[PDB]
């Protein structure tokens, strides 16, 4: 596909499909959880259930349209979804929510009912949900005392203590025109999208957001959950890894295809071009990991995250899977480093080529607004198949040979042994 | 073999304890640490804490027995003197 950006005062970008049964429509803020504090951590979560209440989403039914929001730590994202034909009522919609008229929505009825649905969704996610909130206590010990620590949905004791004018005076900071993409995808037409924009004078609020004291900083650290009455082990482990706009952005992401997913009780998982596999499928050691390579505007991680059911055995799982590490700093295949370019391919056509018009919304809002613009599928080809061997050896002696390490779990955790048992396994000092 | 007979102590992952719920730990690298804060601070201040705690369990018992040694000493002294010759011709039988 092409994309098209301008800027009339507003940032309009846009990705038409002619292929497409549909069309979405919505705005992209530049601030998330990483521009929040400990005392208003989970602001932005409200702001999404006020969005999607009952009778906001009534109005909206009426006319055919749908609506969909999502929180992540570096931008917010409202859209609004039609029929083809009727794309010129899903900016009416939206300039009464934002632009006008979002005091009808802070009622104090439906701002009560709104809160007592939203601590009770946070709660059900930290007694349920093992593995994602190991992974956001990973966050946590990583970058603790930053801003890139906070969990993107709030806390139980810091959401019991927001009041209607927390939210307004987050709005008047953040939702501004100069921290705003307007986005549309599916089939919507770049030009009918700016002149309807045109024929409204549109205005947000003007700009100049607030300064964001502190850098994100990486520390190595640890935090253990134990709880004895559940029945497996949930583990992650990570580095350091690259930024957005990093040069090693796609190596990092390779690398990590190297070693990839795996699931015990599907056969064919079981089979994957993998050396670690040879040793954990002896005694069974775990039902599935996966690896990751995560990036943000500061700063990332570079890990992978398991569950098991052996827990006398933890030891050589965690031994077993940093011995490979080390391999891509002494010695790895060009047989490997092939394989990774396929499946890497694969695995960025599916998440860029998918049918559903809302998740090509917030892709393109996110880029745009961090990088000026959007790099297409077909540049991004060309780099990864231009990846040599030499390349993933100098990556990993700077970012994994003898480095610190994050680590968190919760559940049957007593075999997981002290902190420089691990970290020393980072260097093989056999050698 | 067999098994043998069961102990107050297992291995990692079955270690004979109780079941924990509702604590959490929390920890730094020493490579994040600057090199050994923990020696002063601690040579004057702590260390004459522990002290003050224990040494008279230890010096009252020391006090009792060197003061015996001392006078079973000068009274040998005594007895094998040109004065104390008498003495030692009673209490020998």
């Amino acid at each position: 596909a092409e994309v098209t950006q301008l800027s009339n005062g507003i940032v309009v970008a846009t990705e038409h499909n002619p292929s497409a049964h549909t069309a979405s429509v919505g705005v992209v803020f530049g601030s998330g959880a990483a521009n929040e504090n400990p005392y208003n951590n989970g602001v932005s979560n409200l702001w999404k259930n006020i969005f999607l209440s009952k009778e906001n989403s009534a109005v909206a039914a009426k006319e055919g349209l749908a609506l969909s929001s999502n929180i992540s730590r570096d931008f917010q994202s409202y859209i609004v979804s039609s029929l083809p034909g009727s794309t010129d009522k899903s900016l009416d919609f939206l300039n009464q929510s934002f632009i006008q008229q979002k005091a009808n929505l802070l009622s104090s009825s439906n701002f009560e009912a709104t809160k007592k649905s939203v601590l009770k969704q946070v709660q059900d996610f930290e007694e349920n949900d093992h593995p994602n909130r190991v992974l956001e206590h990973l966050h946590s010990t990583a970058f603790q005392n930053t801003p890139l620590s906070l969990p993107t949905r709030g806390t139980l004791e810091s959401l019991e203590n927001l009041v209607v004018a927390d939210l307004e005076s987050f709005a008047n900071n953040h939702f501004l025109n100069s921290n705003a993409v307007v986005v549309g995808t599916g089939n919507i037409k770049h030009e009918d999208l700016v002149n309807s924009i045109e024929s409204k004078n549109l205005s947000l609020q003007t700009g100049t957001k607030p300064v964001l004291k502190k850098k994100a900083a990486f520390l190595g650290s640890e935090v253990r959950l134990r709880d004895d009455t559940l029945p497996k082990a949930w583990i992650s482990l990570a580095v350091e890894g690259e930024p957005v706009n990093s040069p090693n952005y796609f190596v990092a992401k390779l690398a990590a295809q190297i070693f990839g997913s795996y699931n015990a009780f599907e056969p064919a998982s079981r089979l994957q071009g993998i050396k670690l596999l040879d040793n954990i499928q002896e005694y069974q050691l775990c039902d599935n990991f996966n690896h990751f390579s995560l990036s943000y505007k500061d700063s990332g991680l570079w890990g992978f995250s398991t569950a098991t059911r052996n827990v006398t055995m933890i030891d050589d799982l965690i031994h077993f899977t940093l011995k490979q590490w080390n391999r891509l700093t002494i010695s790895v295949t060009d047989t490997e480093v092939e394989r990774a370019k396929s499946l890497l391919k694969l695995q960025l056509g599916q998440l860029y080529e998918s049918g559903n018009p809302v998740n090509d919304a917030n892709l393109l809002g996110a880029e745009v607004l961090i990088k000026g613009s959007k790099l297409s599928l077909g540049e991004a080809f060309k780099k990864i198949d231009a990846i040599t061997v030499k390349d993933v050896k100098a990556w990993a002696g700077k970012r994994l040979w003898d480095q610190d390490i994050a680590i968190a779990g919760t559940g049957q955790i007593e075999g997981l042994l002290d902190y420089m048992r691990i970290r020393s396994d980072m260097s093989m000092m056999r050698w | 073999g067999p098994p043998s007979g069961k102990t107050y102590m297992g291995w990692w992952g079955h270690m004979g304890g109780p079941k924990q719920k509702g604590i959490t730990s929390y920890a730094v690298s020493p490579y994040a640490q600057k090199p050994l804060q923990g020696i002063f601070h601690n040579a004057v201040f702590n260390s004459f804490r522990r002290f003050k705690s224990q040494f008279l369990y230890v010096l009252i018992p020391a006090g009792i027995y060197w003061y015996w040694w001392k006078n079973g000493n000068e009274y040998n002294e005594f007895l094998y003197s040109k004065a104390g010759r008498e003495e030692l011709e009673r209490v020998n039988v």
